C-alpha cells in the first residue's frame, strides 16, 4: 500500500 | 460511506486499523492526507489515511 502523508494535530 | 482499498495497521493511538474492502462510515475529511471515520466491521472510530479509502 502507498505511503501515508504527515498527520495533522487538529485543528 | 467509503470503502478501504488496502489493509492498514494503526500507527498511533488516534488511528484505526482496517482491511481491504471494509466499509468506513460517517466519514469526515480532515485534510488531504487524513479523514475521521468509523470502521463498521470493528466498531472503532478514529483517523484513517485518506489515500487508502475510496468514496461510495
Ligand atoms: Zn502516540
Amino acid at each position: 500500500p502507498p505511503p501515508t502523508l504527515p498527520k495533522p494535530k487538529l485543528p | 460511506t467509503y470503502r478501504a482499498m488496502y489493509d492498514y495497521s494503526a500507527q498511533d493511538e488516534d488511528e484505526v486499523s482496517f482491511r481491504d474492502g471494509d466499509y468506513i462510515v460517517n466519514v469526515q475529511p480532515i485534510d488531504d492526507g487524513w479523514m475521521y471515520g468509523t470502521v463498521q466491521r470493528t466498531g472503532r472510530t478514529g483517523m484513517l489515511p485518506a489515500n487508502y479509502i475510496e468514496f461510495v
